[PDB]
């Protein structure tokens, strides 16, 4: 799926059914949902950061060069640009994962209406199934749902098949 | 080896267009590119363009990008700049120089070329009117009498002077052009002699502006 | 027939550069941010010689050992080198204090 | 002195004979400021001071441990494994340097990647 | 685009004296190759440009070991020991990686440090061309350290300015001593108007201004 | 494309022009210069390091045990071994980032070819544009120069596709 | 190779060979014991920590609000959390080159066997290479210890491509 | 102090004159805790708090 979908605004990772009554665009609901609930988690988890605690520290050359002053300066200085540095690393690691995590559950979702088509029909284009026999407004739900079932529709589809063989 | 011939100078008025080419051997001609480079009369370098003889790829500096064509004849091993629009800002010399052709590759400017100048202005050829000086006031006679001819009203840069059939070599210091605010040009060629040596020693300003070939010699009488 | 093909570049660098996913990838172009070039003798500065404490520890030199005492006026040097384990000056027994500082 | 008010105590605990004397005789230092008194008081087992170093033309230095010999060659840079007179960023050699000097990497190598993976044929 | 500052524009020298040339980037002036690019030229006067630190660290074929150029981040230089005389002369930095190629502005040497002695002298026009209708006269400074020496010109005790045009020689091999040539050209009426053209020499060599009044009629 | 081109020494991204006329590598000049402009960028930006300020660190136990000396070791020890760390990390960040900037430039120019040839071609091989009509020199221009024009050779391309349909 | 093999537990890479006479599971044997090698001296030297040296290190407010204690305390919560963060990189680090590193080891070997049986076999299925002609037990051995033979086998291959062609 | 028992001493040394007064005057300062006793003792180049 290398082309993305404007008419799918109700979640992410949707289907695009078409019969011979219409076409519409149904987003995949427990998906979207799961994931949702996946993805807020991380963010909310990632903001927990836990700066060291406000250790009332400060401290200066007290004109006989106590250089706790220079020596605590660096350490905030140095505890800072280098949190940060592994803060911006931190960021841009779980953006990656949020972006493979959401590959992969188009892969799932794939792989989900192949098991359930098998042979029922063809994989072509970029992830779309040509039903050889006739999936009414109810058996696209049963694919989506879950629920499809293969034998009912199996004999009309492989006369089909045979047809164009 | 180091062999990177520049074309001749060329003279012309504000908008025409001008082509300077030069000419490379001596040394391996690999597509390796060539580079122009430009120096305002007594000013600074600036760079003008590259031009890969191993591909077309050309890079004309943002100031100048239309009026600026370059071209290279891999038979030949010449490159060529030419500028179709001129203004009297654009009068200078121009130089060349090799470079690397592959963009991925750095620059080497390891071979310069001889200095092609260019004059841009309206203004025809003019013969000089070469005048002489003398030492009115003696000058410091004990010391040297100074001598001169000034080489004025002329258009073209190029000017050779020749003092006493050349022979003169010491005492000489010809002096930089100074355009002339009207578009013309003058010279001043003097020479340091002690006040001794006043009618002995003979005094000649044997000039030429080559590109007029006015050869003219000039009388320097010292008077007092 | 007439036909354009797509293509990228490729050398003879056997430069070899680490990534995140994979390490000792050959590329085509690098550039090199570390070095490990010295010459070994240790030569001389700006034209300034250095203080060569020969085997004299540098609290030798501060202390005034009497072996090693050919380092006294010695003028202005642009660094102090101390050989490790300085064997000539004991330094006699003791600890000196306050010393990297 | 100005602020090393440093009243001291010998202390009568060492180990064996070394080289010969089993005491110890621990080494002082202060950098004096012009125009400061120094009020040594001791009334036993005191080393005095009798000659010190007037610290002049204070320069960037170092005390670089190495056992090398003298170079004759102007080198804009000394560690104390040898010389360098090259421009890359940073160094794997040794922290301690002098005056020009690429700045101190533990690490073993540090190539930035500019070009394309280089598969011929 | 790139700014490459020359800090030491003017440089006098003494022979023997290594003295250095600054070149400051706005930029870093590595390239995917690998190598930094700020390969330094020497235009020798009357001579065209030359090559001498290729990339940073690598001198020329034919330069001498003097020449050295230095530098690692964006502040580069060039030390030339043993100052000598062919040495002297204008260099530029070296166009940054940038495509914008940028030589920067340029440094002068001078040959040693000596005071100024210049024989003043000025020129009056002959009549032939007094003639042509033009009228022309010449100040001339032999020898000095600098190239400017303030030949301001008085007609009739009035300060003339732009009338005025100032040419320069080089420092003369066999001693550096630069020469001046101030002329100031003007119409045979102006000529006529004014019997008494006084210049104005100024310089280091000279406590006193030196003016030569030089009359129309003498 | 999963062969790399040896006489594609001018620029990185090339393309390897066929007609009548002859066989050629022609780097695509935008692509590379541009590219070349942001890698180079990136260099010498990573180059900035900005180091802590030289703070004229240093103290010791004065006899005393002034741990301080323990203490600013440590931190000069520990600032190293961890910036070197994560400067190793961002060396290897950086080098992916050049070699995914490179892969997606090259799909980049596929997609601009695509784009300009449409059905007008056979897209075979490794990245490789069989043209069912004959694209000129300058019609080879066209393509690389972005100013392709599809209708011109459509009907011919199109008759020809029908030849061997 | 997007599917596993459960039966191949003597080695990771295998390959699964199938005569006439039979089908077996035979595991490449360098290719096994060479990344063995590698991915265990990863893990030993990966281990090597060295923590800073125990250095005797602790002060205290000594009455005197000498907060050497609270420095050296937070240098040392500092040192953890940032080189424990910094670990857990080097671990996800290190399990990504091994996981990329054994997709390379399958890919070099399904190149291995390309290049010697060439237009020998036809590229079918998920590497699956189908044998124009009969590859004996020992033409498995050739093609496995890297010594088939293309000519033998080349002629009876080309006759079959010839009467399917 | 309780504890900054501060025994301090000028020193003669300074620049330029600053605002027309080439010496230094370094000000301090210390945190006081009820029923506590502050022995300041000078015999000169102190500028005494009230
Ligand atoms: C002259 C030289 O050292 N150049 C090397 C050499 O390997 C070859 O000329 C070129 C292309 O293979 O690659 C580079």
């Amino acid at each position: 799926i290398e082309g993305g979908w404007t008419g799918m605004v109700d979640g992410w990772y949707g289907y695009h059914h078409q019969n011979e009554q219409g076409s519409g665009y149904a987003a995949d609901l427990k998906s979207t949902q799961n994931a949702i609930d996946g993805i807020t988690n991380k963010v909310n988890s990632v903001i927990e950061k836990m700066n060291t605690q406000f250790t009332a520290v400060g401290k200066e050359f007290n004109h006989l060069e106590k250089r706790i002053e220079n020596l605590n300066k660096k350490v905030d200085d140095g505890f800072l640009d280098i949190w940060t540095y592994n803060a911006e690393l931190l960021v841009l690691l779980e953006n990656e994962r949020t972006l493979d995590y959401h590959d992969s559950n188009v892969k799932n979702l794939y792989e989900k209406v192949r098991s359930q088509l098998k042979n029922n029909a063809k994989e072509i284009g970029n992830g779309c199934f040509e039903f050889y026999h006739k999936c009414d407004n109810t058996c696209m739900e049963s694919v989506k749902n879950g629920t499809y079932d293969y034998p009912k529709y199996s004999e009309e589809a492989k006369l089909n098949r045979e047809e164009i063989d | 080896q180091v062999q990177l011939v520049q074309s001749g100078a060329e003279v012309k008025k504000p908008g025409a267009s001008v082509k300077v080419s030069c000419k490379a051997s001596g040394y391996s001609f690999s597509s390796y590119g060539i580079s122009w480079v430009r120096q305002a009369p007594g000013q600074g370098l600036e760079w003008m363009g590259w031009i890969s003889a191993y591909n077309g790829n050309t890079n004309y500096a943002q100031k100048l990008q239309g009026r600026v064509t370059m071209t290279t004849d891999t038979s030949t091993s010449t490159a060529y700049m030419e500028l179709r629009s001129l203004r009297s800002d654009d009068t200078a010399v121009f130089y060349c120089a090799r470079d690397r052709p592959h963009i991925l590759t750095g620059f080497d400017f390891d071979y310069w070329g001889q200095g092609t100048l260019v004059t841009v202005s309206s203004a025809s050829t003019k013969g000089p009117s070469v005048f002489p000086l003398a030492p009115s006031s003696k000058s410091t006679s004990g010391g040297t009498a100074a001598l001169g001819c000034l080489v004025k009203d002329y258009f073209p840069e190029p000017v050779t002077v020749s003092w006493n059939s050349g022979a003169l070599t010491s005492g000489v210091h010809t002096f930089p052009a100074v355009l002339q605010s009207s578009g013309l040009y003058s010279l001043s060629s003097v020479v340091t002699v002690p006040s001794s040596s006043l009618g002995t020693q003979t005094y000649i300003c044997n000039v030429n502006h080559k590109p007029s070939n006015t050869k003219v010699d000039k009388r320097v009488e010292p008077k007092s | 027939g007439d036909t354009l093909c797509i293509g990228y570049h490729a050398n003879n660098s056997t430069d070899t550069v680490d990534t995140v996913l994979e390490k000792n990838v050959t590329v085509t172009h690098s550039v090199n941010l570390l070095e490990d070039k010295h010459n070994g003798k240790l030569c001389d500065l700006d034209g300034v010689k250095p203080l060569i404490l020969r085997d004299c520890s540098v609290a030798g030199w501060l202390l005034g050992n009497p072996m090693c005492d050919e380092f006294i006026n010695v003028p202005e040097w642009s660094y102090i080198v101390e050989k490790a384990n300085p064997v000539n000056d004991l330094c006699y027994p003791g600890d000196f204090n306050d010393y990297e500082e | 002195t100005s602020t090393l008010n440093q009243r001291l105590v010998p202390r009568i605990a060492t180990r064996s004979k070394v080289n010969g004397q089993s005491g110890r005789m621990e080494f002082f230092w202060t950098i004096l400021k012009p125009n400061d008194a120094i009020n040594f008081e001791s009334n036993g087992n005191f080393i005095a001071p009798e000659y010190a170093y007037k610290i002049v033309k204070k320069g960037d230095s170092t005390i670089m441990k190495s056992e090398l010999e003298y170079g004759n060659c102007n080198t804009t840079c000394q560690t104390p494994k040898g010389a360098i007179n090259t421009s890359l960023p940073f160094q794997n050699i040794h922290p301690i340097t002098i005056g020009k000097c690429p700045k101190y990497v533990k690490s073993t190598k540090l190539r930035l990647a500019t070009g394309l993976r280089n598969v011929p044929s | 685009d790139v700014v490459m500052t020359q800090s030491p524009v003017s440089l006098p020298v003494t022979l023997g004296q290594p003295a250095s040339i600054s070149c400051r980037s706005s930029q870093g002036l590595v390239y995917i190759d690998g190598n930094t690019y700020l390969n330094w030229f020497q235009q020798r006067p009357g001579q065209s440009p030359r090559r001498l630190i290729y990339n940073v660290f690598t001198r020329d074929s034919g330069v001498p070991d003097r020449f050295s150029g230095s530098g690692s981040g964006t502040d580069f230089t060039l030390k030339i020991t043993t100052v000598e005389a062919e040495d002297v002369g204008v260099y530029y930095c070296m166009q940054g990686t940038h495509w914008p190629y940028t030589f920067g502005q340029g440094t002068k040497l001078e040959i040693k440090r000596t005071v100024a002695a210049p024989s003043v002298f000025i020129f009056p026009p002959s009549d032939e061309q007094l003639k042509s209708g033009t009228a022309s006269v010449v100040c001339l400074l032999n020898n000095f350290y600098p190239r400017e020496a303030k030949v301001q010109w008085k007609v009739d005790n009035a300060l003339q300015s732009g009338n005025s045009q100032e040419s320069v020689t080089e420092q003369d091999s066999k001693d550096s001593t630069y020469s001046l040539s101030s002329t100031l050209t003007l119409s045979k009426a102006d000529y006529e108007k004014h019997k008494v053209y006084a210049c104005e020499v100024t310089h280091q060599g000279l406590s006193s201004p030196v003016t030569k009044s030089f009359n129309r009629g003498e």
